[PDB]
């Protein structure tokens, strides 16, 4: 309550079987600026007012396990213009595992899935990524 | 343009989770703070009324304050810019910020989601402070007290430790604790809350008659009225239900009457702030608030300010502490602190309830002389009786 | 002070270890001392042998708590005082014994003790009633091990590194006093 | 469609007693109008004096919404009764209500004025309810209501 | 008065509840150049004169605390083309905490809010950012 | 089954004589977003729905041996618009050499072949690369 | 613990080597000790000579297994406990003899032993019935050798480096208990 929070203890509800994600990025909101000036205004710069909103895609990365094929499962539910949409919840936890900051996403479906690359000299774990589109985002703190 | 302001109101909120029990209450310490647990919020009517009166609201580290706009007289008395000689009404929401609040605050554990608390300056109770709560009842003989009740007796305040279906002539010292004399919050402030639509039932519905329903607020002003006409095919004597709408009223305490008879009493709500915890009302009326609580004097065709300080106070909860183990502990009934009770080889619990504090002064020692951690405030375990009554309340510590 | 946090941690870890290993004869398992002074690593001190040793290796300031207010209000008057200094602490645990396996056992027990307790305070790990210390574990690369042990003399022992987050320091001295606003004239 | 004519003719004066009655029981009419065919005229329930359940569409909509909420909050049976589940449930309910608002079913300028959801220890629940295993959720909604009567007033213009 | 000033002791009035910002950047002013030349001028390069003014957006970064949701609060007060505008004040303080340089911003409303990213291996504090548009800026020194 | 997998033990069936590849990258799938908004919608941002699919080219790298001229052999089977197409299989193996994750490619023909560069001061092995186009990809895990 | 994995590896490698080299007189070929303490490299210990020595040089956490659940369900009730800590281990094998060729022979045999056995467990390399260790070989550059041996004293011997993947540590202690959902009221 008095200390600033760290950024390494979180969880994601995505209607998937397993949990334990490595990276989650892309949480933004924006509004466009509209500008205006008429000829007789004594200042020689413009006036500004709000416009339309814009939201970003969300990226998630996790490690690969035997028997788990969930990213592909969700991506592959796509017909011509129909797909299975889900509600997404992201929460940041503190030392006593209590949800402190919550991000609520609306109508999210997977737009991209990327698998790992194979290197004969690579001493690292295999990681996979998913990219998701949505129609809304909301922040709740305290 | 000279503008002079002077404090006119003090509103304080106390909690024994931080303060404890002083042997004689005075003022709060210099480091008191609840700015992250409780908050006071003016309503919309309150805002526009404060605007009309030229008064200023301000939050504080202990509560809030009000500032009035006055004129500097030579006498030392401070008159308002104009005479405030009508009746006025100011309301505030009380909101809770700290989760787990209902665990360390000694509230009623009975399921109540249609009720709300209420505090006012029409409660008397002018003892060592100006208490906005109702006066605590007295300890009598042959009554029924639930676990958690606070009463008054012999210059002291008594807390209940167990269920008693019939009382004694003299307090049984194994059922009551002994605290200093003060007032707190109790179940005498738990009024039923209501929204916009009501279902009212008339008993002995008589088609040959009518009924006029009215709503009366704290200032004893009628605020609302309709009529209901029972049809002439209704067999006389059965109940009859009707729907009522209070869409255009301002939230507050009201009494619902039917033809010169009180039928109900409730706090009306408009869901402008649905998650509010309590409501506070402050009234300016020279006829209804006594002189120990009023804030304005009237003399020489003017009004003069009198600063005051009102107090609300919450008492902490008390639980029995139960130490639980993973592997067996080697302590016995013959080598453990007298204030303990061995339950089994992995468990022992205190014999009397202890009060939850943030910086509990002294901790308990083990049979091998070692300090034990205090409980946490995340979980409490009430146990129901055969008759589905609360019998005990524990706090578990896993070692 | 800095000694109180390390005494708290020492007492708690001592209690845990001696709880799980009764065979150690109720001696002092944990001591607070400088590791680089050990005779076996080229130093001069011959009393650091057969222990777990705690060492303070660095001291950093918390950038997020800078620019906090420099005054407070009380009774309608202003009290001026400088804000405190908030520090992060870096503590190294080293196991030094004449038997290489005892060191590994004690390291494992240190790791699991910090796995159990996520918050150190007088109210939860009793054993100054003001401290509150949230530790975390640091894993390093080979270059960072090189930097560390080059600053410490150039020879490794079985070790582990933790960070303790917040410790606040200040002097008990006021700076000034003043008064607040109560009247305003406009023209 | 596929209708010739109703068997009886109803007038306005009879409609006045069919539509409103002190007992609340209401009768919706089917009437013929010159050039338009035969049309359904009236949309009230048998509880026509009830300020909440006067109209058919409001009650049917409420039935649909609560059924969808039940189906959404079924999977959490036999899950831990703690804050995380409460967060998830609230998120699901609010997303459904937002989708309903943006299609024109609910009134309000934003989703903050159209509905609210309350679930938690300081909202609708107590320790006793945690021990029992009960979850209580409160949902408020503002629906849009129709216009039944149109009044025209005529005059001679000043000249 | 004789020493140059450092750049790590400052404060921001933004009509928000809390204080203690980490980074503040974007404080600039500019004027456009207009060029002109006629055929018979003995020099073979152009003449230059002032034009219109231009102002930049301002970025602020701060750490995340439990219970504080103010950036979102301000951003979320946006109707179709209406929003709550505020006066912004930024001041640089010296050793004795006396305001020395003051930047006054006119009519500022938040155009963008970015939250932190989550890393399972990140040993850092969580930081959030806001981006603000305005219609004026003024500098006061001494 | 409980541990995450590494990324250095794999094999490739490509209808070629030899095996032992160094690098394999390019395994992705994607769908395009289509956006829509009508004038009277109370939200001022767009709705999104799925579109067409897209697949990437695959790159493989291996070391050069005497007598092996297979990349060139496959590339050189190209007539005007006809070529020899093959089914490609990529598998990731675990410690006991059991196929765990399988990528199946459909109709793949080589679009590019790059040989090594020669340096009088280069102390490295010579490596060659191939780039392949295909009309489908499928993931099988567990 | 950390001692059990190294004892397992020691026993298996000892068995293999003494199987293929009967001439070594059935002595102790493999010992667990700190290499930097050797007298020949400037240390103080005079008993590390004519052996293969195993040394723990680093300790890292596995990032993929963080954020695992903190509760479990049983009999319709919830058991709260903190998740365990998963570690990767770095083990250095050094050969030290007064005859430079014996060291090379023993290094070759170490390499081929790890070439044969891709999994170490009590069920497959019997010689705690909980361990499962998958090793791999690490090849370094000259800068990384510099970092390593600068942290170890600054002088090389014939050596090889391996990584053992997963070892999990935790305390045997519960955190809390709770109950699940069985009834729901809607309005």
């Amino acid at each position: 309550a008095e200390y600033p929070l760290p950024k390494f203890h979180f969880q994601v509800d995505w209607g998937g079987s397993r949990l334990g994600f490595t990276e989650v990025s892309g949480l933004d909101v924006e509004t466009e600026v509209i500008e205006y000036r008429e000829g007789n205004l004594p200042q020689y710069h413009k006036l500004k007012m709000p416009g339309m909103q814009k939201f970003s895609n969300i990226t998630m990365k996790r490690g690969t396990f035997q028997g788990d094929n969930d990213f592909y499962k969700w991506w592959n539910t796509v017909a011509l213009n129909t797909i299975e949409r889900r509600d997404l919840t992201i929460s940041l936890l503190n030392e006593k595992h209590e949800p402190v900051v919550v991000w609520k996403v609306n109508r999210a479906w997977p737009t991209k899935v990327q698998s790992t690359d194979l290197k004969g000299d690579g001493n690292e774990v295999a990681i996979e990524s998913i990219e998701v589109a949505h129609e809304g985002l909301t922040i709740q703190n305290g | 343009m000279k503008i002079l302001y002077k404090k006119i109101l003090n509103l304080e909120l106390w909690h024994d989770f931080y303060l404890g029990q002083p042997n004689t209450p005075g003022s709060l310490p210099n480091n008191y703070d609840i700015s992250r647990t409780l908050a006071l919020v003016p309503t919309q009517e309150c805002l526009r009324v404060l605007a009309n009166l030229r008064w200023v609201f301000r939050p504080q580290l202990y509560g809030a304050s009000l500032f009035a706009n006055v004129n500097a007289a030579p006498s030392g008395q401070f008159p308002t810019i104009f005479p405030i000689d009508r009746v006025y009404r100011l309301t505030f929401w009380l909101v809770v910020s700290d989760r787990y609040f209902a665990n360390f605050t000694n509230l009623s554990l009975i399921n109540s989601r249609n009720q709300i608390y209420y505090f006012s300056n029409l409660s008397g109770n002018e003892g060592h402070a100006l208490f906005l709560t109702q006066p605590l009842s007295a300890y009598t003989t042959n009554n029924e007290y639930q676990l958690g009740q606070l009463v008054t007796h012999a210059d002291k305040t008594l807390e209940s430790l167990t269920y008693q279906g019939n009382a004694t002539n003299i307090p049984n010292p194994s059922d009551w604790d002994s605290l200093p004399a003060s007032q707190y919050v109790s179940e005498l402030d738990h009024l039923p809350r209501q929204g916009t639509y009501r279902t009212q039932v008339i008993t002995n519905a008589n088609p040959d008659n009518t009924y006029n329903f009215t709503l009366v607020n704290t200032n004893e002003q009628e605020s609302w009225a309709i009529d209901v006409i029972v049809p002439d095919t209704h067999k006389s004597g059965e109940p009859f239900s009707t729907s009522l709408n209070f869409v255009g009223q301002t939230p507050g305490h009201y009494r619902l009457l039917e033809n010169d008879t009180q039928v109900a009493e409730f706090v009306l709500v408009d869901n402008s702030l649905p998650e509010a915890f309590a409501l506070v009302e402050v009234i300016l009326n020279p006829e209804l608030v006594p002189s120990a609580f009023s804030l304005l004097q009237a003399s020489a065709g003017q009004t003069f300010i009198q600063p005051k300080t009102y107090v609300i106070r919450f008492k902490n909860r008390a639980t029995r502490w139960r130490y639980r183990y993973e592997q067996p502990h080697g302590c016995s009934a013959a080598n453990l602190p007298s204030y303990f009770n061995l339950i089994d080889t992995h468990t022992y619990a205190t014999a009397r309830p202890i009060g939850l504090r943030q910086r509990p002064d002294s901790l308990l020692n083990d049979c091998q002389d070692r300090p034990l951690p205090a409980p946490s405030i995340t979980l409490i375990q009430p146990e129901t009786d055969g008759s589905q009554r609360i019998a005990r309340i524990f706090s578990d510590i896993y070692l | 002070m800095i000694s109180d946090a390390m005494r708290l941690i020492q007492v708690a870890l001592q209690r845990y270890i001696l709880e799980f290993e009764p065979e150690l004869g109720l001696s002092q398992v944990v001591i607070i001392e400088n590791i680089a002074m050990a005779e076996e690593l080229g130093g001069q001190n011959n009393q650091i042998n057969g222990h777990v040793v705690m060492s303070l290796v660095n001291l950093q300031e918390e950038t997020t708590l800078k620019n906090s207010p420099h005054y407070r209000l009380d009774n309608g008057r202003t009290i001026y005082q400088n804000p405190p200094v908030n520090l992060n602490l870096f503590i190294l645990f080293s196991a030094l014994h004449n038997q290489y396996e005892t060191s590994l056992r004690l390291l494992s027990r240190v790791v699991e003790f910090f796995q159990w307790q996520k918050e150190l305070s007088f109210t939860t790990t009793p054993g100054s009633r003001d401290l509150r210390i949230l530790p975390d574990l640091y894993s390093l690369t080979f270059e960072q091990l090189n930097h560390l042990w080059g600053a410490l003399g150039g020879k490794q022992v079985p070790f582990v590194l933790y960070r303790a987050r917040i410790l606040s320091l200040e002097a008990p001295k006021r700076q000034a006093e003043g008064s607040t606003i109560t009247e305003i004239y406009i023209n | 469609s596929s209708v010739i004519k109703p068997v009886l003719k109803i007038t306005n004066e009879q409609q006045n007693n069919l539509n409103v009655h002190p007992t609340g029981k209401s009768i919706n009419a089917i009437r013929a109008f010159t050039g338009k065919g035969t049309l359904i005229w009236g949309a009230r329930t048998l509880a026509g004096n009830d300020n909440e359940w006067r109209y058919v569409s409001v009650r049917r909509f409420f039935n649909m919404a609560e059924e969808s909420i039940k189906k959404g909050s079924e999977p959490f049976v036999f899950e831990p009764n703690d804050a995380n589940t409460w967060t998830k449930v609230k998120a699901m309910i609010e997303n459904f209500l937002t989708l309903q608002w943006r299609a024109g079913a609910l009134a309000g300028a934003k989703p903050e004025q159209a509905f609210y959801v309350k679930i938690g220890l300081n909202e609708t629940m107590t320790a006793l309810d945690i021990l029992e295993g009960r979850m209580i959720v409160e949902i408020g909604m503002a629906v849009v209501r129709p216009a039944e009567f149109i009044i025209l007033k005529f005059s001679h213009k000043m000249q």
